[PDB]
């Protein structure tokens, strides 16, 4: 139902989309996960003033 | 002799056998139990801390 504005328990990192499937004695949960898989590092300023 | 142990050890096995299915027992629902709480303290972790 809702994508994000709850704590990723049900998908795996950042999470966009599921997809629901029937399963045999139950429900099969697919989830759609970002993974970032990439580290750069840049100065970062906390707000500016003028 | 032979006739008299083999009815007390049997007794005593059978007895044996049938606790230890009842520790194994505990031992599932504490696994179980254990596995609930496991997945809740995860969601703690990944939420409030």
């Amino acid at each position: 139902k809702a994508q994000s504005k709850r704590s990723g328990f049900c998908g795996q990192g950042t999470h966009i989309v599921s997809f629901v499937v029937n399963a045999p004695n139950g429900l099969y949960f697919m989830h759609v996960g970002y993974y970032p898989s990439n580290h750069i590092e840049v100065v970062s300023a906390y707000g500016l003033c003028d | 002799d032979v006739l008299e142990q083999d009815a007390q050890i049997d007794r005593l096995i059978n007895g044996r056998l049938t606790t230890l299915n009842a520790f194994v027992a505990q031992q599932l629902v504490r696994s179980e139990s254990a596995a609930l709480s496991a997945q809740l303290a995860k969601d703690k972790v990944n939420e409030c801390v």
